[PDB]
RNA sequence: GAAGACAUGUCAGGUGGGGAGUUU
RNA sequence: UUGACAUUGUGAAGAGACAUGUUUC
RNA sequence: GUUCUUUGUAAAGUGCCUUCGAAGAGUCGAGUUGUUUGGGAAUGCAGCUCUAAGUGGGUGGUAAAUUCCAUCUAAAGCUAA
RNA sequence: UUGACCUCAAAUCAGGUAGGAGUACCCGCUGAACUUAAGCAUAUCAAUAAGCGGAGGAAAAGAAACCAACCGGGAUUGCCUUAGUAACGGCGAGUGAAGCGGCAAAAGCUCAAAUUUGAAAUCUGGUACCUUCGGUGCCCGAGUUGUAAUUUGGAGAGGG
């Protein structure tokens, strides 16, 4: 699409006389990772999803606390691909909305919703156990006993 | 972006995030071989800032090495001299473990120039580093003038000669009246002031 | 012996003496006579101690009653008098 | 005392080509200069004052101008290493002569030299192989050969002594005024 | 300004002092809002080490001549120690 | 299966003609 | 051969000391 | 010098106002041990332990506390003579 | 049930590189003794002899977390000088350079750290052509865990 794109800007700027604003202004999912931290702090995106299989969890393990600092709706997705595949890409580990037509603001603001109700609210209790206490079945049922 | 949550984040060893994380890299390494091939720089912030560059031509290698003194290669440790050379435990291997690493990775990893390394854990019997290595011989390294200048035959073994970053610390190449025994090269410092010039017309 | 001085580089230590027997060489042959001969303190020689590596003034010699403005560093308690009884002025520079 | 208890024979080194280095910088010298036939083989320096007082007495050459002179001197830094004016950013302009000393050399470089066109039909150059030749580092007066005589009988001996001795005490003067 | 004699506390020659431009590299040590924000962030992500946390106690049971001294053993450099017990009562007195 | 925060790199104390230098 | 320092995690009671969750055997 | 293009309607520079200015962490540094230097109450290098902040940090050849002062910005890199 | 992401394997896969010799010079590791102190262990020999690893016509170093305390010097390296001085040393044998000054030669700089986000604009590889140390059109792949442009503190950047 962007080639297609490309030359009919340059059909319409060479011959069209026009000032290259003819495409219309598009929208599309930020998903940088250094773009989407940058776009955080300055509160322009609208949603942010973050993958949890990142293997060098340090990546990530800040960016929930600093959307949360900033207030802006985050969401921990399953699976950092699924991503990626929304983004044309094999993985981006990120996902976030900067733009969206007047048409999805409505379901935009469930989702907010939702998400700040799943995940937002419960970023203050949280914080305050820790998990990992499993052990094997092996060893579980002799310690039963 | 998150250049400096990393880097600072890093920089917090002693918190109970990283100590989770690092225990667990430690027997995760433990069980891998002596020195393998890493498909990815566990650290970008540190690998980023030493040059690393995330497209064809880098690589990111993983070595294990043993801590500690260097016990002198001597049967039972005679010495065969003076008493005050006969001291064997307490010998210290001038030579820091990062550049034993590097040399070890460059030796598996010839065909590779090392460029930097970073430390990444630590263990009680072994010390854990992460080595960037740049092929010469890829068109894109060839190419970019940024990079480029490392295919000239004179950085061959930068590690082996200790060129490297950390190869340097070990010689003291360093400015200042502190490193006067060092600044241009000890052996090359000590032989140009134990030479005896005599001119034609002796002053 | 003594007490040490660590680094003791030499340049603390620069300090030419000069003695007023050599004072007057310092003034060109070409117009040593004429100040000589003409000796009055309307045009009285200016010799700058210090552009002829000489740091402090002594007084050994005794120079003519010809006032002669010097310029040094230092100037030690004889010589200072012994110029300013030549008419000279002892003036000081760093 | 002679340092002569260790394999020194091992390290004699003997200046038998000195001659031979003199002829090979020479023919050096003219072959950069064939190669830099335009120009005068070598940047323009600045004034500069030496530090060591046994020293500073002597004007001596600085590496190159600063910033602020090229600034002063109706140019840029960039421009100013093409025309051929070396450029020293580490150096400070703490004294007004020596910049201006420096500024004014400055344009007389700038004055005295001639750039050619880049678009060719450059005339005959006649380079000269030195451009401090052209330039010599002049010695500037420290005061003139005769002055009027005038004096306040201050006892310059005096005031010497005076300022050593306060210099000494002013740590035990400032302790005793509390 | 210089006395313009060979010896005293201002000894010197008398010249016009140009006081050049001040050199950016002086400011390295000065901080900057991203770097602050970033480094409360991460601060407040980490928590204290428990060098921190002993250090705290001690300040809170047995006063900061006691902390100082603990936490110049631990860091070495006295000086620091001073910034380290500083920053500790910064993060106690935050508490409340 | 046994065992387990115990065993298992750096300093310090002990023993050490098993081994090296030197004196008589 | 012995002591100390990291490898040394996670769990109750008694012993206490603080704070409004931490430390010792 | 000559000849084929007009390179581009693309890049760079300078002046003033305004808001910023990110600059390298198992690193600096300290204790101990070994080696080394003319480096001396410890010049440099190394094993173990502790382990830092950003108007901060290094140096300022005598250890330590207090308060100023002078110069640079380490833990990244290339480069002929 | 099907297709993806991450890791790890197999390829006599397509395109590549490394060993080794030489080693006077260089860059590091490792490393003694004879001798000397008329004995000898600190020490000297020596940060040398031997051994090991790494490249080139030079190598290294190189644009200061430097030197100075000055009316400031201003990449690195070499010669004279400093200077057989400070200083070190059962203060004994003996060891021992640096700042300033004169000359030899002169060159600068660039990576991370910025959201281009109204456009991954980057690049390896395969293919057809061509003016073949490469360029063009097309197609896979690398790449958002950051490939393009700008900036490196001397400065520099968003706006007017």
């Amino acid at each position: 699409e962007k080639k297609e794109r490309l030359t009919k800007e340059a059909a319409a700027v060479a011959e069209g006389k026009s000032k290259q604003d003819a495409s219309p202004k598009p929208y599309a999912v930020k998903y940088g990772l250094n773009h989407v931290v940058a776009l955080i702090e300055n509160k322009k995106a609208k949603l942010v999803l973050i993958a949890n299989d990142v293997d060098p969890i340090e990546l990530v393990v800040f960016l929930p606390a600093l959307c949360k600092k900033m207030g802006v709706p985050y969401a921990i997705v399953k699976g950092k691909a699924r991503l990626g595949t929304l983004v044309n890409q094999k993985t981006s580990a990120v996902a976030a909305l900067t733009e969206v037509r007047a048409e999805d603001e409505a379901a935009l603001a469930k989702l907010v919703s939702t998400i700040d109700a799943n995940f937002a609210d419960k970023y203050d209790e949280v914080k305050k156990h820790w998990g990992g206490g499993i052990l094997g079945n092996k060893a579980q049922a002799k310690m039963d006993k | 972006g998150a250049y400096k949550y990393l880097e600072e984040l890093q920089r917090k060893k002693q918190s109970d995030v990283l100590r989770f994380l690092q225990r667990v890299r430690v027997w995760e390494y433990r069980q891998k071989n002596v020195i393998h091939r890493a498909a990815r720089p566990t650290r970008p912030d540190k690998a980023r800032r030493l040059g690393y560059k995330a497209k064809q031509g880098f690589v990111i290698y993983r070595v294990r090495v043993r801590r500690g003194n260097r016990k002198r290669p001597v049967p039972k440790g005679a010495t065969y001299g003076k008493p005050t050379n006969q001291g064997v435990n307490e010998l210290k291997y001038q030579r820091s473990l990062r550049a034993t690493a590097e040399e070890r990775v460059g030796r598996r990893a010839a065909n590779l120039r090392v460029l930097n390394s970073y430390w990444v854990n630590q263990d009680s019997t072994y010390k854990y580093f992460e080595v960037i290595l740049v092929d010469p011989q890829h068109k894109a390294i060839r190419r970019d003038a940024r990079y480029n200048w490392i295919c000239d035959p004179v950085h061959k073994h930068r590690e082996a000669r200790g060129l490297t970053a950390t190869g340097k610390k070990s010689r003291g190449i360093n400015k200042g009246h502190k490193f006067n025994n060092t600044k241009a090269g000890r052996r090359k410092t000590w032989k140009r002031q134990n030479t005896l010039s005599l001119w034609r017309y002796r002053k | 012996v003594g007490m040490r001085y660590f680094h003791k580089q030499q340049a603390h230590f620069w300090k030419p003496v000069l003695n007023l027997d050599k004072l007057w060489t310092l003034i060109p042959e070409d117009k040593r006579d004429q100040y000589l001969k003409s000796a009055s303190k309307e045009t009285a020689p200016v010799i700058d101690t210090l552009a002829a590596g000489y740091g402090k003034i002594l007084g050994k010699g005794r120079i003519p009653n010809v006032p002669v403005i010097v310029k040094a560093r230092f100037v030690s308690k004889l010589a200072e008098e012994k110029i300013r009884a030549a008419g000279g002025v002892v003036e000081l520079i760093a | 005392k002679n340092h002569f208890r260790k394999h020194w024979q091992e390290r004699v080194k003997v200046h038998f080509d000195q001659a031979g280095k003199k002829v090979s910088r020479r023919n050096a010298r003219a072959t950069r200069a064939a190669k830099i036939a335009p120009r005068p083989l070598d940047l323009l320096r600045p004034v500069v004052r030496a530090p060591t007082v046994k020293y500073n007495r002597k004007v001596r050459a600085g590496r190159g101008f600063t910033l602020a002179e090229v600034k002063a001197a109706g140019l840029t830094a960039a421009y100013a290493r093409t025309i051929g004016i070396a450029v020293d950013h580490r150096r400070q302009n703490r004294n007004q002569e020596i910049f201006d000393a420096n500024v004014q050399r400055l344009k007389e470089y700038q004055s005295k030299i001639i750039v050619f066109p880049r678009n060719g039909k450059a005339p005959e150059a006649e380079q000269v192989l030195s451009a401090a030749a052209t330039f010599p580092i002049a010695q500037p007066a420290t005061d003139v050969e005769a002055r009027a005589v005038q004096d306040n009988g201050e006892s310059a001996f005096r005031t010497l002594r005076l300022a050593r001795s306060e210099k000494k005490f002013r740590g035990i003067r400032e302790k005793r005024a509390r | 300004v210089k006395t313009g004699i060979a010896i005293g506390l201002n000894k010197g020659k008398k010249v016009t002092s140009m006081t050049p431009a001040p050199k950016i590299s002086y400011k390295k040590g000065a901080a900057s809002n991203r770097t602050k924000f970033v480094r409360s962030l991460v601060r407040e992500i980490a928590g204290l080490s428990p060098y921190e946390r002993r250090l705290i106690d001690l300040i809170r049971n047995s006063g900061e001549k006691r902390a100082r001294k603990v936490a110049k053993k631990r860091l070495g450099s006295f000086t620091r120690a001073k910034a380290k017990v500083e920053e500790m009562n910064n993060i106690i007195a935050a508490s409340r």
